[PDB]
């Protein structure tokens, strides 16, 4: 099922760039796809994995990553899928949310890491768009974000508005081996702005 | 011409939540255009489109294990100020008012494996002399028979009784608007699994949202930390 | 919300507070 | 499953009969919890003399165990108007001011800070000098006296001054090209503005900020942090209050 | 040249979308910035006995390291009306003054200006005498007492009372028939006319004088002096500010 | 019949802008027409409609010589407070106020003689690292090719590209909303002449203008020189 | 520019300002 | 029973007294 | 007789004065 | 001649001044 975090996205242009925006088709910002990590039975609820969007995992991001690193600023929403392979016998349930302005971080910023939320964190964490991920019902995740932002752009090098927040609920139990988190992320609707001088 | 004035004398007071505005000194400024998505404007809408996980003995759910029967898996008082309402979104929002009215609506969600299997028994017990020990005594209340393997989910409403319009936000020793009696939860039966030894137990996640008819009322401010 | 007076206006909208665009 | 009561079987619920309204949800509107005096903050009156700096309007990253604190928290942006009441509490003795006047200065998002007392009035020999950006001007300026004073106060509205269409409360990244530890949930101009507090008084007193922000609007809910413990399993917290049994 | 974009030939230059509005150059407009309250001169107060002289309204060939200063200067001729807002600060202890009145007396431009004390006010053995031109009657006196004053001040408004339709901030002549190096850039009655302060406080503490002007009209735009100075080449001037990297 | 009036607490004060005026003491005075050319009633118009010579090394102007290439002949960090903004119109203006939006437009007066010829590339470098210092490096950016002998004025553009819908006018350490890149201008072709010995080195006039969609608004009181 | 209560014309336009011929 | 002033409504109705459902 | 004010009503009648039957 | 409020007739006319008859 598709869930739009806070509203759907626009092609619409920065209202405060009075220069020449290049809209990005979707056959230059394309998609990648990678694994975000292994839940194994020993980590405990409140776990939690953190992916900015995407500021770690910019560098293979192939023809988007290209033209983002070429030009100041960028709008554009995302969409992500975050799966998980577990058997019918595994027991378990995360919480996979989209937080704009996520921080906590400790300035590891813009980096995927893992960190312990803190209870009332986690408890509330479904205050965000989101979804359950429940290993006896579902295995996938489907979140699509609009751009979102303090201003009607950014520089995706100081600022992630968006975050992926993958969050143990129900411990893994079950069969002894680990379960792999994996992860789908397409830009969408990306616009770019102000080209960058030649690499000499 | 000057006109004739009395002064009140409560003149020249301060009066912290006045109805009125004071005197503006910078005018005419326009303000850019606030595009962005998901403005709220009633914390009530988000309280009741919104669900938070409970705290059951500092997790946010319950267990059923092959060895069960008889005893509550899960209680707790019907008051805001339960712990197992703790660090949910309904009970933290409320601190800021005095009174609430309304139903609570908690959903509890299997998160055994496939292959686990168990049925629930919860139940609503009214304010009474003191609390059921066992599903037996209980089931001759308000109850719902959860068989999972039906619906991995279920969904409860505990009502609003009481012969007070509203009741407190802030409990302490039981009055007549303090507590609403209890909301347990029992195993009808154990948890079966297709083997014992991969899967033994398995957890039911305990979810609250404000119910439609829910609703608070008289903004307070903090008192002492407790 | 909050401003219950019959002279809250005693001052022009654009005066007394900001103006969205 | 079957749905509606009283057969008892797997999934069926029993009947519930929803209340009717009564107060109609107005107490937990954004703006009009929003929309009332807040002693947030209290601070020092600086002497008419020297380069003192200004205080910067800003209530987003709250600790205090106080009600604006938590709930300026609950959203990811905001965006409200101001209102301001200054009052002044001596913490001397009351007959040591004579005329007190104390000059409050407000300035815009982005305003140039620098003062040093330069203009000065004079009489009968003896000055009195205030400074460059205390004196009524361009941004506005308030001058109160505190002796015989009723309320030992001032008060005004001012608007949204920042130029972000809206003030992040929290921010992932950083405010400056140099990403240094400190520049980090920050932002330049995520604020009010900042205020100068100039007095012959400065010792003697303090003053009492209080916040009203009109027009708020939120943006994004986020958790709201539980202001208190958590009581023992299956208990409830018991507090002082009105009601309590006697 | 083939103007618009992308092609990069000789005169082309690229695309480039004009941003939508916003504020609407409400700010710039010049009579907004005139109608606030601008502390323009500090003057003294002169004994009620004597043979005191009268101060001209004269906000114009202004030097002073303050916004109102340049801004007058940034037009050739100018007209507006005026208030005025006159405030009284001690420079010695305040329990000095038991009662403290002051006489305003404003004097619209080309009136008489000799005064010698002649009014007396008799009580009781002693008396008062106060200036010919500071009692009340064709042109406005105002009386305030200083003592228990919640405000040391008054205030009024006052209009532009000049012969010449408007007033030259800039004068490439001279303003007599004999050509003196004094009347250069001069002029007469290019102003809003002289107030006379007068007290028995006089020592005891001084003024400030505000001026604000309502209708504003500015002709011929000048050149507008820098503030500050030229910073290195290739560098930008970076000044304390609100915003600010902490 | 007297009023029930409450005095608010900031009673007796100041408050210097006041949206209201005080009470007149000399009415009726009818002033005389005043024709005179020339009325202007807001400061945006004059500078948009009017322009002022930078200040590049003292001087109005850049000079290109038979010896060039590379290196930029004139560079300048695009905020308000930048050195050869200096002594301009727009810039001085620019102190009254906090905040800036919109565009800047620069032009290019080549005063060499008609016998003389060259060419120039000018770039607008958004914020980076750090600023191109050959012109095969800013060619990648936004630029445009001005060959005198085509057109002896030149007008380029620098825009306004930002996450904040308006810019700091008072710089500082640079912050997000303090800078906004660099303009500069290179030299193509180094000047040619119709004789050395005559002609060795032609004067650029860069003069600038409030763009289109150029706005100032906060007014600011002046802090201390420096 | 710069006046913006319902009570800026308590005195008369004649009386408040000058007036243009 | 017992405002007789004009200006008794000088809060609106729901600001000066309480509100029947 | 002796009451020239417009603000002589600010109460109403009923409450301002006695009321003959 | 020099009254411009427009609560110069706060009270009624034949208060406030004499009626000439």
């Amino acid at each position: 099922g598709t869930t739009y975090c806070y509203s759907k996205p626009d092609g619409r242009p920065p209202s405060t760039v009075s220069d020449p925006v290049t809209r990005l088709g979707p056959t230059l910002s394309r998609h990648y796809t990678f694994k975000v990590g292994e839940w194994p039975h020993s980590q405990s609820h409140g776990h939690a994995w953190i992916c900015p969007l995407p500021s770690d995992k910019l560098k293979k991001m192939g023809s988007f990553h290209e033209v983002v690193k070429a030009h100041h600023l960028v709008k554009n929403g995302w969409d992500v899928v975050v799966q998980v392979n577990a058997s019918f016998a595994h027991s378990g349930a995360l919480c996979v949310a989209a937080v704009p302005e996520y921080e906590h971080t400790h300035e590891k910023a813009l980096k995927w890491s893992e960190l312990e939320e803190p209870a009332y964190t986690y408890q509330q964490l479904s205050v965000f768009p989101h979804q359950l991920l429940n290993l006896r019902t579902n295995s996938s995740v489907h979140l699509v974000m609009p751009y979102i932002g303090p201003g009607p752009t950014t520089n995706l090098t100081l600022h992630n508005p968006w975050t992926i927040v993958i969050l143990i609920l129900s411990e893994l139990t079950g069969p002894g081996q680990t379960v792999p988190v994996t992860m789908s992320v397409a830009p969408i609707d990306a616009m770019v702005n102000g080209p960058l001088p030649n690499p000499e | 011409a000057p006109i004739r004035v009395v002064s009140v004398p409560e003149s020249d007071s301060f009066m912290s939540s006045v109805p009125d505005n004071s005197t503006p000194l910078y005018p005419k400024v326009v303000v850019p255009p606030r595009q962005v998505p998901g403005r709220f404007t009633n914390f009530i809408d988000v309280a009741k489109q919104t669900y938070s996980f409970c705290s059951i003995s500092g997790k946010p759910y319950f267990e059923v294990t092959n060895t069960s029967g008889d005893e509550p898996l899960f209680q707790m008082d019907v008051s805001l100020s339960a712990a197992e309402l703790h660090g949910t979104y309904v009970a933290s929002l409320s601190s800021f008012f005095a009174q609430y009215r309304g139903s609570l609506n908690f959903n509890f969600i299997f998160t055994g494996a496939a292959a686990t299997k168990a049925k629930f028994l919860v139940a609503f017990v009214p304010p009474h002399s003191a609390a059921p020990k066992t599903r037996d005594e209980a089931m001759a209340c308000i109850h719902a028979v959860w068989d999972v393997g039906l619906n991995s989910a279920f969904s409860f409403n505990v009502p609003y009784s009481s012969p007070a319009d509203f009741m407190a936000v802030y409990s302490a020793e039981a009055t007549v608007v303090n507590v609403s009696g209890w909301l347990q939860v029992y195993a009808l039966t154990a948890l079966t699994s297709t083997d014992i030894a991969v899967n033994s137990k398995g957890r039911v996640l305990v979810a609250v949202s404000a119910g439609p008819d829910f609703s608070l009322r008289h903004p307070v401010d903090l008192p002492d930390k407790q | 919300g909050n401003s219950g007076s019959i002279v809250q206006n005693f001052y022009m909208q654009q005066y007394q507070n900001s103006i969205d665009a | 499953v079957t749905n509606v009561g009283e057969d008892g079987e797997p999934g069926e619920t029993e009947p519930r009969h929803a209340l009717s309204p009564v107060d109609m949800h107005v107490h937990t509107d954004v703006s009009f919890l929003l929309d009332r005096f807040f002693d947030v903050e209290t601070l020092e009156l600086s002497n008419l003399t020297g380069s003192p700096a200004t205080h910067v309007l800003d209530p987003f990253g709250s600790t205090a165990q106080l009600a604006w604190a938590r709930l300026l928290n609950t959203c990811t942006y905001f965006f409200s108007d101001l209102e301001l009441s200054i009052q002044f509490k001596f913490t001397t003795t009351p007959s040591s001011v004579g005329e007190g006047f104390v000059w409050v200065k407000w300035f815009p998002v982005g305003a140039p800070t620098k003062t040093t007392d330069a203009w000065q009035l004079e009489g009968g020999g003896n000055s009195v000098r205030i400074q460059q950006l205390a004196v009524a001007g361009m941004s506005p300026t308030v001058v109160f006296k505190i002796a015989g004073s009723r309320s030992q106060a001032c008060g005004f509205s001012v608007p949204y001054t920042s130029m972000w269409r809206v003030v992040p409360v929290f921010y992932n990244g950083w405010g400056a090209p140099t990403k240094e530890k400190a520049t980090y949930n920050w932002l330049p101009g995520a604020h009010f503005g900042s205020i100068l507090l100039t007095s012959d008084a400065h010792d003697k007193g303090g003053c009492y900020l209080r916040y009203r922000f009109p027009r708020a609007n939120m943006y994004c809910p986020r958790p709201i942090p539980p202001a208190f413990t958590r009581p023992a399993d299956k208990t409830r917290h018991k507090f002082p209050t009105n009601i309590n049994k006697q």
